DNA sequence: CAAGACCAATCTTTACACTCTGTGAAGTTTTT
DNA sequence: CAAGACCAATCTTTACACTCTGTGAAGTTTTT
DNA sequence: CAAGACCAATCTTTACACTCTGTGAAGTTTTT
């Protein structure tokens, strides 16, 4: 049985208090305005920070709480998720004699919107929140979501640090995760992710890995929903590989 | 060993499953729909595949993967040592080389093989095979070769014992066939039939004609290798068909057929795995279904004897005793008497192993506890014990008091839920050598204890003393010694008080009866709620005096009003004659309670009296309950008292932790044992017999209580919140143990 | 009632056998291959016969008889107040009064007839089925419409567990068709095709103009009447196929599977057949099959719910309870789990057969006591006393010792007939309302007390006490009070010197160890020889005493020095150091003892030490086992008084029945309680942890006894016989155990 | 699938004695319409046609409902259901005589030559057309047979 | 003199009411 | 320029020895 | 620069009409 969120789903145990004030007066959920969000410099990478005192942070948390903790994801998946650990993500490749890792470029700027509009819409019910304005699901990513300042040509953006933008992006990348799995086992490949690092691993004697062919066809799938390979980080080893140290 | 690992990824009800560390009896046991057949199947159709037979694959456990893998890692060291070595130059041992340890040795080179070679060898196989979202199959080894020799090697021997035939025992053979291995080059089809017609004729070469007429009339295709085997031992041995204990198979049960079938055939295994280096897999299903408990019992004992009888040990050699490898051997069952037995003659050999499904669906796996340190253990160990294993929620005591208590039938009514929790009382060396915290996550538990066990107040010195439990305690919640910071400083806080304890003292009322100001019930709270983290919960007082509060006092009156009214008789066989005499020599007034013990006793027969013999009884009975009511609400100032009194006198525990006997050993509150000692030998004689622990006071009353209780209230969620109220003692023992069994 | 008796003369397994006094629920167990299925096949083949259907006749038990007979005795008195009743005029009641109760109402007279009318109605169908020699077939009644009549009213629903087919629970339906009786006449099949034509079409006329096509094509039979209900039942109801829990039955197990195909018919039965006086009976067997021990227990809760629900009491009234008797269930099962919650939550209304095959083959069937007076011992009925139920011989004791003795793996290991026994402890008060000596044949037994529970010598008086057991039994035991002359007169003389043993005195020796002249090894001879007859044996002492005796003391002793060579290590991280630290300080001879307590302590983990070391410890045990040796044989006169030490530091009494606790109580024997003093504080340290009874000295004793006697002697006739030279008491117990178990 | 059905038929593994296949492929022909018939409307009719006392029947339905656990019908089974309440019988007899003492070529003649019937017969008012396939329509008949049934 | 054993076929056998539960206040041969 | 994916068939795969157990010391069209 | 391969779930699929038949004129580590 899937999760399926209603109005009163949403009135109840997400919102609780957060938006009392909106449902009584059916006045529309506001954006989350720049004022609630602090923009952290770590490297050349931008993280933005909400307030806990808002109260977008508290039905974040309760939305990671409650209902995109039940939304099923791929096995492939190893980061962000319940029970998911580095350690798992470089153990299936324990049985490979060829080793390849690939890297998403900007994985957390680079996820679309509209596709998280809809990954989430299945398990959302289509119903009206506030009156004929505004829908329960874009309530929803109006809380998930966020507008960059600094960017404003691309429009609503999943931050990095946003709480619940880590399942999100798992939800969304579900998708690729399913192609990208079914394209590795019918060659023979083990296949496992984490958050945007992809590790493949060859059991067989075969050069397949270390192949332009294999780049290119991961960067065609992966051009579907409009990402892309970082090819600063693209290895490819036989015997032995080193990922960060292990 | 024989097989190191088993996984299984995302295929029927498994969604990554590892099983390991396999010993040579391998006990499956879980509740029902968990997926201990789902091993089976699985299993099943691996092997299917691996001899490239055409079967449907497999279904998914989820279908937002589009994978899903079974690997199994062969343990091929003593396969190594067998054909690495320069005697065995057989073309079957060749063959295994060739297919095998050769392309895996050749990679390798002079350092490294030697270095294997030298050293512990120790050598696997792994083997994974993918099933695709469209039925496709990939294996990670493309040598058919290879899986072919590694299904010969490794056979998967499965039994369902519920599909059993039991009227033809024919699948025997089949196995047998599985098991040894030998030459046939020798053995021809012309010297054996020259042979038979030398031994069957009466002129020389009759046999031979016919048998060349036979073979020229068919047409047939080669033995193979397991059919030649099978059709020499049949020649060989003198009966083919089976008999049981010299009666025919139809004529017998269906359960001594069944347990003779796997008897047979395990004995099969075992004897003839002992001289080859084919080492078996063989499932079990239900190895107890239709046998008596004690046919059980022998089942095992039997496998265990002849598990025995070829084991060669350092104290234990000579003729008939081997070193090879025992077979695999995994067999699920639901029998606490297959499991007690298979513990208590196995010993370290054998391996429990705990299939649960969670909350999503997915199957977990644990390995349950089974070998104890302690002979004594070992030898008690009996169904009792072994009936733990399948339980949900095992909620440890202390005494038979609360085994009385929390198996009362209308008690567990009212929760249905606390019926699925088995109750057990356990000593602290019991509870010791059980473990019960090694397993938790499979079997949740809990230990209810009283704080005695804890602290002992000494009134002489005004003192609290902390037991050697409180010190260990401490010193397993004392986490901070290797660790980092975390919201445990409360934790730290509670730890430190707990400790500061032992210094504080506290002042006593009414020569040691009450506490001036120390909430002996905020210390048992915040004593919970530190150890709920160890699974234990102390009560503040005993059992009695749980059952026993300030608010109970009325229902409990209330009983002994109705124990005034129904449960006596007269003593004697006259009872209108003796009546009047009674109160013809006893006043009503003034003598009325030798009036009602000389009239009235308990008896369980109620002999049915005339009606001026009821009306002049229920005269007498109102007004000896008008007396006690009195007397009761006089000698005791307040109702506290008289709640201590009754715990005292049924042997609960005062504030201070002291019972009747500890106060009357140390002298302290003379009064008020004077005042109890008068009670119960002059107005509350009848009750006497009664006052004992193991008397079964308890029934009776929450019985009674129940049943009062649902008369005036019919809601069940009203008569559940009148219980709560009434006992909130229990009542939330039996709510924390029904709620941490719905998760 | 529904079935008055069931009796089987020489068919299949049963000699000459009979089954009365149904209840509710029965359940039926036995050990495997005792006919408790061939109760089964008799009935359902007298249901087949019943019918006029075509089969084979059952075999005969023994061919020297030329008959073999099945007889049902039908219970008619609910229908024939049903059908003699001038309201009930229609057509099936009217064939029953003209079939049944016609001509046999016929023969009676007008003042018996009003005789039966008036009173309290009883009347009996009695039916008997004889198969002769030549396979056929005759029947006590002539009348087929009327055994076809029989059959319908009281319909035969038999269900063998095991070959269930879980996937297709189609055979549920026909089994509802048996039950519930009403009117076909209305509906004929012209107005349902109008029904349904008028509800399906676009056009009116288009499913007539269908169902006549269908019709004219086809070739049928007139509908029977299960099958018009049947069809009916499945056109009114929503969905035909089963689905378990909301998925599909291939998906799921095979227990569940069985657990809810059974739960449902069950629950269809006894709520369907509340309403019709059609009373079935159901035959299952094996209802637990493939089940967990929870899963059982829910299925009896379940079904007891569903008993309780529709029953009408003197207090439990109102809408939705009836009166109607409930059909009679059979179920033969093989888990205490199914018998313990029937027991349990059925109490009265259940009632439990034990099938047994005897010597020759015969099948004997007996009541086994199920129903208990006391409510403390139905709540605290659990898994382990539900087990005696599916005992060969219980061996009741009374304290864990004597669980821990004969429980012991090593000595059941050479005694494998006692295996067989299981062992219970049990208080008196649990021994009295378990009433084992009502079985007795069923479940033979023995209660095994010491004798001190029958006298209490005392030292001070010199005098014996007849404690209130043995007056009981004594009373028990004085048959004479009714009977006539037998070889009972030595038993008389017995009981009369039982009854004289009060007044005579015995003196004491030693200030109360031993007696002068009286043995109470005779004593207890006479005693057990008498009281054989009841199934009680008592030992002369405690079974502390019983292992510890004058015999067994050279192999006793060998163990002390094996627990003193062993199982202590040295107590410190530097033994070497350490090791001539305290040779330094404490001399070889002169302090002997405190060297010993200083270096050695008892400890299960053995640090490995230098060859040094181990000659220094080596020399240093050896010393201190001379020392011990020389003190033990000095400080004590003659080998009894080191016996009777060695039992009162364990816990055991003297010859005068008195413990180490009570000696000191009374004061007497101040010198020999001040050296066993000594010898434990001083000498015996380490082994005073092993003290106390519960502390499994006896499973490590019994243990290395055994192992030790096996190395001396190798064969297991002579190890035996060993054993019971060493251990004459417990070796006579379990032989007797074993000699009853083989009969 | 459902516009072109596919009904097949190997004479030599026929189940002479039991007739029952034939009904399942009478639910694969004819389409109609089954939304006006609840499981309400037939209960009531039931009732007031089976009752001495109006009611009884339906508590009867009420009490095998609630007991069971089941699963919604196919449109399949919908048809068999109302097609078997419609008709007079059940159980197929040939000529008036039981299946078992008949022989073995007339049991699978009439079987063959009823399905046949039925196919032709009821496949004249719907869309949909099926393809029917027999395997040996003559294994054990008569000459005589095989002509008259063709 | 008198007697056990006196074909096999032949017809709606499934509920009622007040009581929602209880049942009631012009051939041969054979028989001849 | 250069590269993963390089048919499907085709041959005794059942034990050895010292060690009774351990494995080792003169047509059209198409390709063209 | 740009492109085939863009999850798996999610909702009555059984006849109509005029035409009785035809459908239409305050931790580490990782991602970062
Ligand atoms: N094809 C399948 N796809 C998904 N889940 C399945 C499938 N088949 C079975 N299951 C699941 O696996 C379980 C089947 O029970 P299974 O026989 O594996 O357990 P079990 O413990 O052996 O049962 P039992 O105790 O009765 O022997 C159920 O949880 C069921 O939901
Ligand atoms: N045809 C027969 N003739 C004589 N004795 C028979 C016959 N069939 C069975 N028996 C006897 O009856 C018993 C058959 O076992 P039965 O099934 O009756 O017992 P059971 O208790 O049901 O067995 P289980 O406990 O395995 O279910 C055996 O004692 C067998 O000797």
């Amino acid at each position: 049985k899937m999760i399926l969120v209603d109005k009163v789903f949403y009135e109840k145990i997400l919102s609780v208090e957060s938006f009392k004030e909106n449902i009584i007066t059916q006045s529309a959920i506001p954006k989350i305005s720049n004022k609630e969000v602090r923009l952290i410099s770590s490297g050349s990478k931008i993280f933005y920070a909400i307030n806990n005192t808002s109260p977008h942070s508290h039905v974040q948390l309760r939305l990671n709480r409650f209902f995109l903790s039940h939304i099923p994801l791929n096995s492939a998946a190893k980061a962000f998720v319940r029970g998911g650990s580095y350690l798992k993500y470089l153990e299936p490749h324990i049985y490979g004699s060829s080793y390849c890792r690939l890297d998403i470029s900007s994985f957390f700027n680079n996820i679309s919107f509209d596709d998280v509009k809809q990954s989430l819409s299945p398990y959302i019910k289509d119903e009206y929140l506030i009156g004929t304005e505004q829908k329960l699901i874009d309530a929803i990513l109006n809380s998930v979501g966020y507008e960059s300042p600094i960017r404003k040509d691309k429009g609503m953006i999943i931050p990095m640090g946003f709480r619940t933008s880590p399942a999100i992006s798992n939800i969304v990348f579900r998708k690729m995760d399913l192609l990208i799995q079914d394209f590795c086992a019918k060659k023979g490949v083990i296949y496992s992710r984490y958050a945007d690092d992809m590790l493949f691993s060859n059991p067989r004697e075969s050069k397949l890995l270390m192949s332009d062919y294999f780049i290119d066809e991961i960067s065609s799938l992966l051009s579907i929903m409009g990402f892309n390979i970082n090819q600063s980080k693209y290895i490819s080893r036989e015997k032995e590989i080193s990922i960060n140290g292990y | 060993m024989t097989i190191e690992s088993i996984r299984v990824k995302n295929l029927l009800s498994f969604d990554d499953v590892i099983l390991r560390d396999f010993r040579d009896i391998n006990c499956i046991i879980g509740r029902n729909n968990v997926g201990k057949s789902n091993l089976l199947k699985v299993i099943r159709y691996f092997y299917a595949k691996l001899e490239n037979k055409k079967v449907i694959p497999l279904d998914f456990h989820t279908n937002y993967n589009a994978v899903g893998e079974i690997t199994f890692t062969f343990d091929t060291t003593r396969i190594k040592k067998i054909v690495t070595s320069r005697k065995n130059n057989g073309r079957f041992h060749k063959h295994i080389y060739n297919t095998l340890f050769k392309s895996s040795s050749v990679k390798l080179n002079f350092e490294e093989l030697i270095a294997r070679k030298n050293s512990t060898n120790k050598s696997f196989f792994s083997l994974t095979l993918t099933i695709c979202k469209d039925d496709s199959v990939m294996w990670s080894v493309d040598d058919p070769k290879v899986r072919s020799l590694l299904a010969t090697l490794y056979p998967f021997l499965y039994i369902e014992t519920r599909h059993i035939d039991l009227y033809d025992w024919n699948p025997i053979w089949k196995l047998i066939s599985n098991l040894n291995s030998f030459n046939f080059d020798d053995v021809d089809h012309d010297e054996l039939v020259n042979f038979l017609d030398e031994k069957i004729s009466s002129r020389k070469g009759d046999y031979k004609k016919y048998i060349d007429r036979v073979v020229s009339v068919i047409d047939t295709k080669p033995y193979t290798y397991k059919e030649k085997v099978i059709n020499y031992i049949k020649v060989a041995i003198k009966g083919d068909s089976f008999v049981n204990a010299g009666e025919e198979l139809f004529t017998q049960s269906d359960g001594t057929n069944s347990n003779k079938f796997l008897e047979t055939l395990l004995h099969l295994l075992i004897t003839l795995t002992r001289t080859e280096f084919i080492s078996p897999i063989v499932y079990i299903d239900e190895p107890e279904v239709g046998l008596h408990p004690k046919l059980a019992e022998s089942f095992v004992s039997n496998l265990n004897k002849i598990y025995s009888k070829f084991k060669k040990t350092s104290e234990l050699s000579g003729p008939g005793r081997y070193k090879t490898p025992y077979p695999n051997i995994f067999y699920s069952t639901h029998s606490p008497s297959i499991l007690k037995q298979t513990i208590k003659l196995f010993g370290k050999d054998q391996q429990v192993l705990h299939f649960s499904k969670k909350k999503d669906g997915s199957t977990r796996v644990n390995k349950i506890n089974s070998t104890y340190s302690d002979e004594r253990f070992l030898n008690i160990f009996s169904d009792n014990e072994a009936r733990l294993f399948f339980s949900e929620y095992i909620v440890f005591v202390e005494g038979a008091t609360e085994l009385e208590l929390f198996r009362n039938l209308s008690l567990l009514n009212l929760y249905p839920a606390f019926s699925l929790a088995d109750i057990y009382d356990a000593n602290e060396v019991i509870l010791a050598n059980i473990n019960p915290g090694y397993s938790k996550a499979s079997i949740p538990f809990v230990i209810i204890k009283d704080i005695d066990t804890l602290i002992d107040y000494s009134i002489k010195t005004e003192k609290f003393s902390l037991r050697p439990l409180f010190e260990k305690m401490i010193k397993e919640l004392t986490k901070e010694f290797d660790y980092y910071d975390t919201g445990f400083g409360r934790v730290r806080k509670e730890i430190d008080l707990f400790s500061d304890i032992q210094s504080s003292t506290k002042k006593h009322m009414d020569s040691g009866l009450f506490f001036k100001r120390f909430s002996l019930h905020n210390l048992s709270s915040r004593i919970n709620k530190v150890s709920r983290k160890l699974n234990r919960y102390f009560m503040t007082t005993t059992i009695e005096g749980a059952l026993i509060n300030e608010q109970s006092l009325p229902y409990f009156f209330n009983w002994i009003g109705d124990v005034i009214l129904t449960q006596m008789t007269i003593n004697n066989p006259n009872p209108d004659k003796f009546i009047e005499a009674m109160r013809r020599r006893y006043n009503i007034k003034s003598q009325v309670v030798p009036l009602f013990k000389s009239v009235f006793c308990i008896g369980l027969n109620h002999p049915v009296y005339s009606s001026a013999v009821d009306k002049q009884a229920l005269r007498i009975k109102l007004s000896f309950l008008n007396y006690l009511k009195r007397k009761v609400y006089s000698d005791f100032n307040n109702e506290k008292e008289i709640v201590l009194a009754l715990r005292l006198a049924f042997g609960g525990k005062t504030e201070t932790q002291y019972t009747l006997d500890k106060l009357r050993k140390d002298g302290e509150a003379e009064l008020f044992r004077e005042k109890i000692k008068n009670y119960k030998n002059n107005e509350l004689f009848f009750l006497e017999p009664q006052m004992t622990k193991t008397s079964g006071w308890v029934t009776t009353f929450l019985n009674y209580t129940i049943e009062k209780i649902t008369s005036e209230e019919s809601d069940d969620d009203r008569i559940r919140q009148k219980l709560s109220f009434i006992f909130p003692e229990i009542i939330s023992i039996i709510e924390q143990a029904s709620s941490s069994i719905e998760a």
